[PDB]
């Protein structure tokens, strides 16, 4: 505060400036007490030379010449040198007694204490530090913009040496103007009867020898200020670059410093070469890294990770992370996790601790930038089954995530085309079997390529991009499960008709509307799924009748008018979407539908339902929806197998009592009004309800 | 810590710099040369001072006179006042004389440190350079005693002890009992890795029964294991540390098994051959030298009571020790993992051998010595890349011929002399390249496990019903399309690995398998799975490993009771 | 407590004040030891022109045309200047030498110290202060109803002011009366027989040159004074609104300040901007909810 501020030049030239105050000083006292002149008249075994005057009359004639003989400067000279160093102390002090720029300057020798104190500087270069490294950023961010101390203090040193160089120069000659001895031929005459004296003062040889060392100090005061201007216009001190604590720390933060925190880290420098080293870690930005990593892990326990467990989606032990700044090394101590969420941790680093999640198969990231050691990434290869990637602008993707061979199951969401997919080879992914990816994606990318030769199910589920190039997608030969949904397609491709292995097919959002290629659908005798979902599709042909395979259909939210009936020759469909459509009858062929164990027809025009449809007593789902029925008839008491029931919006008036003979439906499966409800039988709901 | 911390920074930082000796000799050269000159001129000059003095300054025209006798008063006074200063700078001069020849003739540049270190046995303090010897020096000069109080922070040994000091207040017994573990072996485990030293805490939990200790750097043994009674096997990989004798004593008796993992021949310590109740020893690591190969391990006859051992060393040629020791041991297990051994017919001198196992030898062939051992009934030949195995019929010389092992090899057809080797209960020839089963197989009726995974087999032989015994049958990654119905003949058949082959369809005989508990379907080609599936006694969802799709085909009831089942 | 009372004009006016106070000192030690007029009858190869005097007479002569010649002004100015700058000094000194204002002033240093003192202050910014909010809030309920300092203030500034209106008016005039020589008829013939004299002081030229260093020296204080005196009349120090605590930190507490805390605020912005922005955290109605807050979950 008042020591540290102090390189060697400043400590001479303060030594310098305190001899120069006692000089002028003393010299004060000494015109003060003995500072007195002689006079006698000049003009006239030997005797006196009386001239017949008093002792007052020599008084009189000693202040007359003294007035007039004596040289100002000599005279002036004890006053002359005390007022300069005056202003040379005063313009040294203004630079700490500004207290403008004073508050400054004690703040920042108050941060550089406190951080070279701090002992974490210490521990990070082999607790309330990391609050402590909030001032110092707070320091970094007020005062870089500064830089008017060191303008002041270059204004300071241009003074003092001005000041020097006219010392020097005029002394030098006014020194010789003073004698010992003096003469003076004033009008006392007449007032005396003499007018030439001879006259002399003691003091002038005496404050001759004192004023030549006087200026012999103030040369050497000029050599320190221009030495140190010297190094002040040779180094550039606007930038400092540290560029050795980088080199050893190996941390490659603390890049550069502005103006002022140069000119101080320079000033710290000179009067100390290790405080700048101790006080430039709490600006690391690594250093800040380590000590938020410790301080976290500190914070932390397992017992709050093993409350925070859970399951995945798919049934994992999922250990869910919503905000994190790093890996808390407890996590690694739960080895009984079987996934792991990461949500929006930017800046993670995987040591090979990852050993210690031995049982771990699913890893589910979202929005980070996530790096591994090469053991680590090794334990994911050998380890990692099923991966959750969640990326925005493709600058979290960690590319070895490519490399692993042991990989079955990938998730994507996150646009790769930003036309083409900017998608890395899938060749290391020699167990991937699933691939579901949420992007933008234009044209089908060759990587998968490189893994449909055990790949199993590829999906990517577009934000309505249209699909162009198909020709990639008929090389899926191992591929099981297809999954397209918003591809903008609104035409069936030929890939598919390519893909013979296909058991599921979707085609969600894909609005098509004329889908008259089922011909080239009977070139798949396994498509057992075949999803149309949220399509403009009005019109079925015949030819669906030749995909005997058909297990299971979906027909909802489309503009289906009326429905055919070759629609019910494909037995062995199971599951029946009919919902949301403008399906108003039910032709009776839907009786040949035995083995039909769902049928949703909500939100149709449906007014009325053929016996036939109650011969699939196998339906054990039902949902009629807001239709426009208005009666239920009581055969529906046949189904014994009925497990779900949907009427509810209908225009029903009394339920027959028949739905209670449906064992497997109960009233959380049945969703009817409460008047229609109400309508069944006191014993009837009950049963309904609980064991009455 | 952080003042050993602080000790090595200045340590960096101050003793190479060597300034603060060259601005103090410079300010002394200075001093001395200073005094010597005032010495020489004020003496010179001295006489000067005289109380009268004669001036003519030839001033007439103002006064008439040319001469003047004149009296200075101070002059006496100021006499007194140069000899009572130069008599001070007399002494101040042999002060920094006497300063400067005690700097030279000192050369304090390299604290000589021994004389301290010797007498205390603290050989850690090294002798300091300059810059930092200076200042030593100095300090002794005002007080030897603060020298001392600095070397013991210097000294190495005085740091690690604090570290260890810090080690133990570290550990606490409710952490250990925490880390306390079970092995697969039901024995309580406190496994010890990358750990300084010994926390002598761990004496305390008796009931630790395994010790294991990896990375841990050459430790010694205090008496205090003499508290650990449970212990009985042992495991150090990778140190070589020391023991004491109550420690030595205490595992001569009270040690069973012994397990070391070595890098190095030194980091066996040679003490072991005391340990006379060692019964099971473990070493991996290369243990091969030339030309005094198996002379390190010599002293296995000193441990008698020796009966396991397992090697994984990469030997060429079995040890002479190991063989000499061998009277006494009923199994040995060797892990060449890679590197071909010669038994040398040194193998059959071991006639106590009741198990041996020889994983990754690269035998390529059986050698005779092996059918020598009469007590000898299972043995495992993993990976010894063995193509033809009709050597079996010597096998009829063991009479108590258990089980056997070749899986790993290069085994694709079956001798049928196999067939008088009806001592068998359990067979493991997977990995191989197996295509069919001949009948003879059929004839050791005692065999009960069998693991045939990974084969070319692409059937099942009716004579399955013969091997009633039989409750365990691998045939993982195989061409099965087919099952018998002889297959459900032995209804004592407890868990099944059948799957991942091409079967079309299950047997609805399935039901027959009343002991059926484990089941592996997963990766057939089925369609529909038998109701008799479900019949099973102990069937459960764990025990039946099976896709869930092909699953779904079961009736619900079937699907409810195994669910019930897997709750309770 | 002592320190941080003083803007830069105020450590400015005090150098000058110091610098007034040793000259004067001089300028007395001068005159006690060294100060004499000496004279001479003044009407008439050349000799000596004895007068047939003694030096009881010279003494006489010498007292009598000093007491008689000599201005008043110049054988009091060393007084007159000591005089003046002690009543600079004691009215710099009295603005904190009256306790009823004084008390109120330790107390605002005394709790600002604290305050800032704190660290939960750079927490909300970015433990017992809880309790020492009830002091913050009952010294906003203590000295927001004072304001009297701030006329006390004035007052002092006001005076101050005048004391160098006057001094420069009075002085500039005096300055050319003092000269070198000087002479002086009173009737001291028939005492000694003669009345004319001719007489001169050896200070006079040495004073004059003081007096002229002297009043640039109360130049620049008189500079120094109406910059404080225009910078009173132009920021209009009663009320401070900080506009940025509120506009930064987001919290929409701290409403105002009254005429005595405006005018603390003003002259603690003028030391150091940044104290005063420490201290306005526990005024902060946002960050006192928010630290019992941390309180409450911390105790419960």
């Amino acid at each position: 505060a008042f020591r540290v501020l102090k390189p060697w030049w400043d400590v001479f030239t303060d030594y310098l400036s305190v001899a120069m105050l006692m000089i002028g000083v003393f010299g004060c006292t000494l015109q003060v007490m003995q500072d007195k002149i002689i006079c006698l008249p000049k003009r006239v075994e030997m005797k006196g030379l009386k001239t017949d005057l008093d002792l007052q009359q020599y008084s009189f004639i000693n202040q007359m010449c003294y007035e007039r003989a004596l040289h100002w400067y000599a005279k002036y000279f004890p006053y002359l040198v005390l007022i300069h160093t005056l202003v040379f102390m005063l313009c040294s002090n203004f630079w700490f007694k500004f207290p403008g720029s004073s508050s400054k300057i004690e703040h920042f020798i108050s941060i550089l204490g406190k951080c070279f104190d701090s002992p974490w500087t210490t521990r990070a270069l082999s607790e309330q530090a990391k609050a402590l490294f909030e001032k110092v950023k707070k320091f970094r961010l007020h005062v870089e913009e500064g830089d008017i101390l060191y303008a002041m203090y270059v204004r300071q040193t241009v003074l003092k040496v001005i000041k020097f160089l006219i010392i020097i120069a005029y002394n030098s000659a006014l020194v010789s103007k003073v004698q010992f001895t003096v003469d003076c031929n004033v009008d006392i005459q007449d007032m005396t009867g003499y007018k030439n004296f001879s006259c002399n003062h003691t003091m002038a040889h005496l404050f001759s020898k004192l004023s030549f060392c006087y200026l012999c100090f103030v040369s050497i005061y000029g050599l320190t200020c221009l030495y140190t201007l010297y190094w002040l216009f040779y180094r550039s001190l606007r930038e400092y670059s540290f560029e050795y604590v980088r080199q050893e720390t190996g941390i490659d933060d603390i890049p550069d410093v502005k103006n002022d925190f140069a000119f101080m880290l320079h000033m710290i420098d000179q009067y100390d070469p290790l405080y700048s080293k101790r006080f430039a870690v709490f600006l690391s930005e690594v250093s800040e890294n380590k000590l938020k990593q410790l301080n976290l892990n500190n914070e932390w326990t397992p017992d709050k990770l093993r409350q925070k467990l859970q399951t995945n989606a798919h049934n994992r032990l999922e250990l869910p992370l919503i905000m994190l700044s790093g890996l808390p090394d407890t996590v690694f101590e739960i080895t009984e996790l079987q996934s792991l969420k990461l949500e929006i941790i930017k800046n993670v680093m995987i040591p090979a601790t990852i050993a210690q999640l031995d049982n771990l198969q699913e890893l589910c990231l979202h929005q980070c930038s996530v790096k591994i050691h090469s053991a680590a990434l090794s334990f994911l290869k050998e380890n990692l089954k099923v991966l959750s990637v969640k990326f925005d602008d493709m600058r979290e993707l960690p590319p070895w995530m490519y490399g692993l061979r042991n990989l079955e199951e990938l998730y994507l969401v996150g646009s790769l085309s930003h036309k083409n997919v900017t998608l890395e080879s899938l060749r290391d992914l020699k167990s991937l079997k699933i691939l579901s990816i949420k992007s933008n994606v234009s044209k089908i990318p060759q990587a998968v390529v490189d893994v449909s030769s055990h790949l199993q199910k590829m999906c990517v589920h577009n934000d309505g991009t249209k699909l162009v190039m198909l020709n990639n997608l008929k090389k899926m030969t191992n591929l099981t499960e297809l999954e397209l949904v918003h591809c903008d397609l609104e035409r069936i491709p030929h890939a598919v008709f390519s893909l013979l292995s296909l058991q599921e097919l979707d085609l969600k959002e894909n609005n098509l509307k004329s889908i008259e290629e089922i011909v080239s659908f009977q070139h798949l005798r396994k498509l057992t799924v075949l999803k149309l979902w949220y399509n403009s599709i009005a019109y079925i042909p015949e030819h669906i009748k030749k995909l005997t395979s058909l297990e299971r259909l979906f027909f909802s939210h489309n503009k289906v008018e009326v429905l055919p009936s070759h629609l019910f020759l494909c037995n062995k469909i199971r599951y029946l979407d009919l919902s949301y459509n403008d399906i108003r009858f039910i032709p009776p062929e839907i009786g040949v539908l035995q083995s039909l164990q769902y049928f949703s027809i909500t939100c149709n025009k449906v007014e009325s339902l053929p016996d036939e449809l109650y011969f699939c007593k196998k339906l054990k789902t039902l949902k009629i929806g807001k239709n426009s029925l208005s009666v239920l008839s009581p055969k529906i008491g046949n189904l014994l197998f009925l497990s779900y029931l949907d009427i509810k919006g209908n225009h029903f008036e009394v339920l027959p009592p028949e739905l209670g003979d449906c064992r497997a439906l109960k009233r959380a499966r049945l969703v009817v009004e409460d008047a229609l409800f109400e309508t069944l039988p006191s014993d009837v709901r009950e049963q309904m309800k609980a064991d009455a | 810590k952080a003042l050993f911390e602080k000790v090595k920074k200045f340590r960096t930082h101050v003793e190479e710099g060597d300034i603060v000796y060259r601005l103090y000799m410079r300010q002394t050269i200075i001093k001395v040369i200073k005094f010597a000159l005032i010495i020489c001129y004020t003496v010179y000059y001295v006489h000067n001072i005289k109380f009268d003095v004669d001036c003519t300054v030839d001033i007439e025209s103002l006064t008439g006179y040319r001469t003047y006798r004149c009296a200075h008063p101070l002059a006496t006074l100021f006499k007194i006042l140069a000899s009572f200063y130069i008599s001070l700078v007399i002494f101040y001069g042999l002060i920094c004389m006497y300063t400067l020849w005690w700097m030279l003739r000192r050369s304090l540049k390299k604290y000589s440190f021994e004389s301290i270190r010797e007498e205390s046995s603290y050989s850690d303090i090294p002798d300091v350079k300059n810059d930092f010897a200076f200042m030593l020096h100095l300090i002794d000069q005002y007080d030897p005693l603060y020298s001392k109080r600095f070397a013991v922070f210097l000294s190495e040994v005085s740091e690690n002890k604090l570290r260890q000091l810090n080690l133990n207040n570290e550990w606490t017994l409710d952490k250990l009992r925490q880390r306390l573990t079970k092995n697969a072996q039901d024995k309580l485990e406190l496994h010890l890795f990358m750990l300084s030293g010994i926390p002598d805490t761990v004496f305390d939990l008796v009931e630790l029964e395994v010790l294991k200790l990896e990375l841990i750097p050459d430790v010694t043994i205090p008496p205090s294991i003499a508290q650990l009674t449970g212990l009985k096997e042992l495991w150090l990989y990778h140190t070589a540390a020391k023991i004491e004798a109550p420690a030595l004593a205490f595992l001569r008796e009270n040690l069973r098994a012994l397990h070391i993992k070595f890098t190095d021949i030194k980091e066996i310590p040679l003490w072991i051959y005391s340990l006379k109740t060692l019964e099971e020893l473990h070493l991996t690591g290369n243990l091969s030298a030339e030309n005094n190969r198996y002379i390190v391990i010599d002293g296995l006859r000193e441990l008698k009571r020796l009966k396991v051992l397992r090697l994984k060393s990469n030997l060429s040629k079995l040890p002479q020790v190991v063989t000499d020791v061998g009277v006494h041991l009923q199994k040995l297990s060797i892990n060449n993992e890679g590197t071909k051994l010669i038994v040398l017919n040194s193998l059959k001198k071991m006639v106590n051998l009741t198990e041996l196992e020889l994983i990754r030898c690269d035998l390529e062939r059986i050698p005779h010595s092996i059918f020598s051992l009469h007590n000898l009934q299972e043995i495992d030949l993993k990976d010894n890349n063995l193509k033809t195995i009709e050597e079996i019929i010597s096998f009829q010389h063991l009479h108590r011929l258990t089980c056997l092992k070749l899986w790993y090899n290069h085994i694709a057809y079956i001798p049928i002399q196999i067939g008088n080797l009806t001592n068998l209960e359990r067979l493991y020839l997977n990995r191989n390249k197996i295509e069919k089963i001949p009948t003879q197989l059929f004839y050791c009726r005692k065999l009960r496990y069998l693991d045939l995974s990974h084969n070319n087999l692409t059937f099942l032989p009716a004579d399955i019903g013969l091997l009633q015994n039989l409750q365990n049958l691998a045939v993982t990654a195989n061409r099965i399309e087919a099952l018998p119905p002889e297959l459900f003949q032995c209804r004592k058949l407890r868990a099944l690995h059948l799957g991942n082959n091409v079967l079309q369809s299950l047997p609805s005989r399935v039901g027959e398998l009343t002991n059926l508990t484990q089941i592996e379907l997963r990766g057939n080609r089925l369609e529909c799975l038998p109701v008799e599936l479900g019949e099973c006694p102990l069937l459960k969802r764990s025990g039946l490993v099976v896709e869930e799709d092909l699953f779904s085909t079961l009736p619900p009831e079937v699907k409810e009771r195994l669910w019930r089942a897997d709750k309770e």
